[PDB]
RNA sequence: GGUUGCGGCCAUAUCUACCAGAAAGCACCGUUUCCCGUCCGAUCAACUGUAGUUAAGCUGGUAAGAGCCUGACCGAGUAGUGUAGUGGGUGACCAUACGCGAAACUCAGGUGCUGCAAUCU
RNA sequence: GAAGACAUUGUCAGGUGGGGAGUUUGGCUGGGGCGGCACAUCUGUUAAACGAUAACGCAGAUGUCCUAAGGGGGGCUCAUGGAGAACAGAAAUCUCCAGUAGAACAAAAGGGUAAAAGCCCCCUUGAUUUUGAUUUUCAGUGUGAAUACAAACCAUGAAAGUGUGGCCUAUCGAUCCUUUAGUCCCUCGGAAUUUGAGGCUAGAGGUGCCAGAAAAGUUACCACAGGGAUAACUGGCUUGUGGCAGUCAAGCGUUCAUAGCGACAUUGCUUUUUGAUUCUUCGAUGUCGGCUCUUCCUAUCAUACCGAAGCAGAAUUCGGUAA
RNA sequence: GUGAUUUCUGCCCAGUGCUCUGAAUGUCAAAGUGAAGAAAUUCAACCAAGCGCGGGUAAACGGCGG
RNA sequence: GUCGAAUUUGGGUAUAGGGGCGAAAGACUAAUCGAACCAUCUAGUAGCUGGUUCCUGCCGAAGUUUCCCUCAGGAUAGCAGAAGCUCGUAUCAGUUUUAUGAGGUAAAGCGAAUGAUUAGAGGUUCCGGGGUCUUGACCUAUUCUCAAACUUUAAAUAUGUAAGAAGUCCUUGUUACUUAAUUGAACGUGGACAUUUGAAUGAAGAGCUUUUAGUGGGCCAUUUUUGGUAAGCAGAACUGGCGAUGCGGGAUGAACCGAACGUAGAGUUAAGGUGCCGGAAUACACGCUCAUCAGACACCACAAAAGGUGUUAG
């Protein structure tokens, strides 16, 4: 007894229902895969300019 | 053992034609495409009269080799064996697929060429004489009947199997800017270099 | 696929740490002892009576297996092991191709 | 069985164009990206390393990493009902700047000096852009203009 | 404006056939002790600027030149196409309504521009 | 009388053992079976110019191969054609010219590449070490493959640089167990030493039904749960095939296309053939033929009345109204 | 196993079974024996029947082409 | 059929369920036999069939993705309900506009590359073969016709990004990164510019979390489209529907047309209609058609090639 394969109707209507969330933006994203030399750096330099403006 | 034509009537399918994914392809059944008094000068046959398809269908090469028969015998006879220029304007490209014995692997095997043709295209051309208009309107008339669809016999106003009227002709002709090589004619332009377009035309 | 019987490559040591040269030879696996554990476990399960009380593969489809190389140091006696692609032929020994000829 | 590759359907995508083959000018090299800046993607066919999936082929994103020969760019991918965020390493052959800011940085600049520019005489500066408005009313004179009749033309066949 | 070094865009720069080129530059050109490389100092290397030549390279000009580039109410609002009707037609297909809109073809014009440094009637 | 530490009997060990026991004896599928693999994958196309997209759609390919066919550098330029040189010819070797790649690049196909990614030469092992992030299939899991860095150690080159295998798109594998390498570190729980065993980190031994049960048949003596999700009758859609009827008229017919026929082509009709399909019925519509009996259709064999003929008569042939 | 009487029952022992007062240095369990080790243990030699090798057997199963 | 025997038969006795008995049929063993009957394990398991009990109110689906000895079943994501929570002009949008990208389908092209393909013409040979001059070969300029797995060019429809306060500009602090170098990179101190603050329209407000039901057989229509002669056939793409839906219309019908539903009154309409059945003009106007098988309304319940001095217009 042979059935359907595959077929994409119904599918868009189901997606619109609630879903295309547009992403949402937030300020400092994360710094997930960038160059560990520069975060290095930029990570000391956080530090020093701590200092002088706590001082 | 052949299908009735109503089978392949119709553009059902995309092109399919012989190449190196089709290859085993039986032969088309017409052959010869220009008839009569081939090697005649465009001067001699000014008259055009063309068989105009009126339907985007297919025509069979059965079909069409049996419609060439049948035009080119009744012109000889009345006209004369070198009184016109037949020339076929189609040419079979598309291969038919034919299922020989349930629908499991169906994919049908070579049976056939056939040419499609849309509206308005020209199907069958002939040029000869003046005077000789109703014969070749004649033996055009009987073609239709071999023939699937409607189609239209229409006297072009262009002189002979050239792209230009009749009076555009005569005025190129009268210039010296025709010259005759074969059973076609090449014309005079003014680009190109002189060198080349004096030795050629030398009467312009 | 031929493959020298020398190599220089890291060699993580704790004294070389650096490329030095190591002896190429291919790796065999070693026969299994009776008194591992997975072993002591499976005799106690297959004394008495029940017949055979685990799988035996039979659908074997592999043709070829995968070729291990050791490479010893020749300075520490360190060893490291590498694996090559699945071949039909494999050696160790010379007789490299000549560019052209006869 | 079908067959669904990395560079599967991609034929005519990753040519080069017309007389266009051969090594990459040098311009290409010369350019400059930072972080934050918008670019957008198209393959190389002649660089086969640092090589964007097909999908991305046409879309625009944000730098967000630099590293020595490539850059590292943020894509959003929309995946069921909701966008998702992709990150892209890519070869500096594959991407360009996008003109898409160029002309507003320009807009930008040209507010703030008609803004300044009026501070002095005129308010309301009127710094918004607006659509095409309907035509006003006009005078369209006959002299040496006079109108002329068509007619349609009866049915020829000229073939 | 000429020329050389390094370039940018990468034929308006290419290709074919001819003609011209003051000054400088570039080049051809002379030699084989040395470093160096070859069957061969032809290529590559070194030495001299001396012995010679604008012949070629190179640069510019010429051609109802080929190619390339640009434009055109040139073809053409044509082909194709989004949307609509209880429109036409046995059918194949086609017309109309609100929109978008090619390519070939034809003709006209054009034939490198330019950045940094040095130098020259 | 016989027999004797041998038989016998008891416990383990090897062989034999459908006499007997238990169990198994893939999936997809225009019914199932046989065949095939569309079951894990790759190229082009179908695919309707983002991406995605089915059929036992179309044309093919993969379970390999390579110490170089990997990495770096240098020098060089290919296919083919033209004009030449003792033997030498269509094809041997040598020289020049033209040559945008029409060559070559392990393999299928599509991309890519010319002072190279091709050819030749020199030097090499980066096809290395440590652990993360990212792209594709995707649930944003795994596996495979791939991309860009960081921290080491190296190769090559005058140098800038390039190199974390093959110019790019395929070439492959969990838990348990075994085994190897590393760390010589942790544990054997009354306390120690030494063997042995068990852990920590990284590989190998394989599941191709490729997210991975260990598995032969038969039933015409048969059973159960179901299924019209699915085959063997009618009925319905379709008409290739079967059957029947037209159009055109090259020719046949002593002469003469169409009295009677008719090639090459082409348009239909019918459901009295057989296929294709699987919609209805598997808590059942009694299944071949004959016998018996009624009615209906006309595409008319006979009978009634006519037209036509290559219809003298006779006989026959074609056609009309007619069941 | 065949199936009164009459008449006649051909060829094949390679395969599958059955069978042998055949052969010997193939394969081989527990126990036992030897060596090494501080021992657990490991290794080696020896080694029953059967199998393998050899011979017989079709009114045993069966076969009788190009 | 057999009837003097391998005969028929009473009673006694023996053989008991993987057992018996069998001149052999898988026959017989108390109407039970290809493994009897009785009780218990036992309410044995079932991805399979059937059934599953009061009302009203609000919301309201899925037959699709990935994995599975998975294909009549599950897990997983989606669609749905409920509970809410943080806030409230706020950013958002199945939309347009403006600026700026990406694509290789429709069409087009072949005297543009590759691959097919008709016809001549002018040339070429110490380099095909017959003949003392032809036919094949290539060359050059032309000519006819083509391509899902050909292409220079190349739409329409769809498709990525941007249109500001997380913005722009001025000044100068940090660092182990980077630079020949306070050069740059990244992140900051302080200062200057308010909502015609950077297009249009709209916005039963936006954002966010937990948990769980059903579903995982679909089917139809327009358009694009594959296999097949074709099918009320098989398989895809986008959208709208049926399923889950009554109501007016198409006589009749799951899908067509119109329109979507609380209980009533009045008015006006949609699609479709107004001779009678049947509510509404046997209305008006210009023409066409006579058929011894006229014709009469989309989906739709059929007709062709070929003909007529029937009639009408050209
Ligand atoms: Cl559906
Ligand atoms: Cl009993
Ligand atoms: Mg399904
Ligand atoms: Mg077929
Ligand atoms: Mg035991
Ligand atoms: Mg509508
Ligand atoms: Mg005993
Ligand atoms: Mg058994
Ligand atoms: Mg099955
Ligand atoms: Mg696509
Ligand atoms: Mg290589
Ligand atoms: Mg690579
Ligand atoms: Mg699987
Ligand atoms: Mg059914
Ligand atoms: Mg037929
Ligand atoms: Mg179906
Ligand atoms: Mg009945
Ligand atoms: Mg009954
Ligand atoms: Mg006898
Ligand atoms: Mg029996
Ligand atoms: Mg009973
Ligand atoms: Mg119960
Ligand atoms: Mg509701
Ligand atoms: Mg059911
Ligand atoms: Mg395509
Ligand atoms: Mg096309
Ligand atoms: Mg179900
Ligand atoms: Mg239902
Ligand atoms: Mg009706
Ligand atoms: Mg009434
Ligand atoms: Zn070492």
């Amino acid at each position: 007894a042979k059935s359907k394969n595959h077929t994409a109707h119904n599918q868009t209507r189901k997606a619109h229902r609630n879903g295309i969330k547009k992403p949402k933006t937030y300020k400092y994203p994360s710094l997930k895969g960038v160059d560990p030399k520069f975060r290095r750096n930029h990570k000391h330099a956080l530090h020093g300019t701590a200092k002088a403006l706590a001082a | 053992a052949r299908r009735p034509a109503r089978c392949y009537r119709y553009q059902k399918n995309k092109p399919y034609p012989k190449s190196r994914y089709n290859r085993a392809v039986p032969d088309s059944k017409i052959r010869i495409y220009d008839l009569g008094k081939k090697k005649a000068t465009v001067d001699e046959f000014p008259l055009c009269v063309h068989l105009v398809s009126n339907e985007l269908e297919q025509l069979s090469s059965e079909a069409l080799e049996a419609a060439r028969i049948c035009a080119n015998k009744y012109m000889t006879t009345v006209s004369g064996r070198d009184a016109f220029h037949l020339r076929v304007r189609v040419h079979p490209f598309h291969v038919l697929r034919i299922n020989k014995m349930g629908m499991r692997g169906a994919w049908g095997k070579p049976h056939g060429l056939a040419a499609r043709v849309d509206i308005g295209q020209i199907i069958f051309s002939v040029r000869t004489k003046d005077s000789n208009k109703d014969v070749v309107v004649e033996g055009l008339r009987r073609a239709r009947y071999k023939f699937p669809g409607q189609q239209k016999i229409i006297l072009s106003k262009k002189w002979g199997f050239t792209n230009l009227d009749r009076p555009e002709y005569l005025k190129k002709r009268e210039a010296g800017e025709v010259k005759d090589d074969g059973a076609f004619v090449k014309f005079l332009s003014k680009k190109g270099s002189l060198e080349n377009n004096i030795r050629e035309f030398p009467e312009y | 696929v031929n493959v020298p019987k020398t190599r220089k490559t890291y060699c993580k040591g704790k004294t070389c740490r650096k490329h030095t040269q190591h002896k190429v030879t291919q790796y065999k696996a070693g026969k299994a002892s009776l008194f591992a554990q997975g072993k002591r476990r499976y005799d106690r399960k297959q004394s008495g009576f029940g017949g055979q009380t685990k799988p035996v593969f039979h659908k074997k489809a592999k043709t070829t297996k995968k070729v291990v190389l050791r490479l010893e140091c020749v300075k520490c006696k360190t060893r490291a092991q590498l694996t090559l692609k699945r071949c039909k032929h494999f050696e160790l020994g010379g007789e490299k191709k000549q560019k052209g000829q006869a | 069985g079908k067959s669904h590759g990395y560079r599967s359907r991609t034929r005519y995508m990753f040519q080069r164009d017309f007389r266009k083959h051969g090594a990459v000018h040098l311009s290409t090299y010369l350019k400059v990206y930072k972080v934050g800046d918008i670019v957008d993607i198209k393959a190389n066919g002649s660089i086969q390393k640092g090589m964007p999936h097909k999908f991305y082929q046409g879309k625009t994103g944000v730098v967000y990493n630099v590293t020595k020969s490539s850059v590292g760019v943020i894509i959003n991918k929309m995946v069921g009902n909701r966008y998702l965020e992709k990150r892209l390493n890519l070869r500096v052959e594959h991407i360009k700047h996008s003109k898409c800011r160029q002309e507003f940085l320009e807009r930008v600049k040209a507010n703030a000096a008609k803004r300044a520019e009026a501070k002095a005489q005129g308010v309301a500066v009127q710094l918004k852009r607006q659509p095409a408005q309907p035509r006003e009313s006009r005078i369209v004179s006959t002299e040496g203009n006079v109108p002329q009749t068509l007619a349609p033309v009866p049915y020829e066949t000229f073939i």
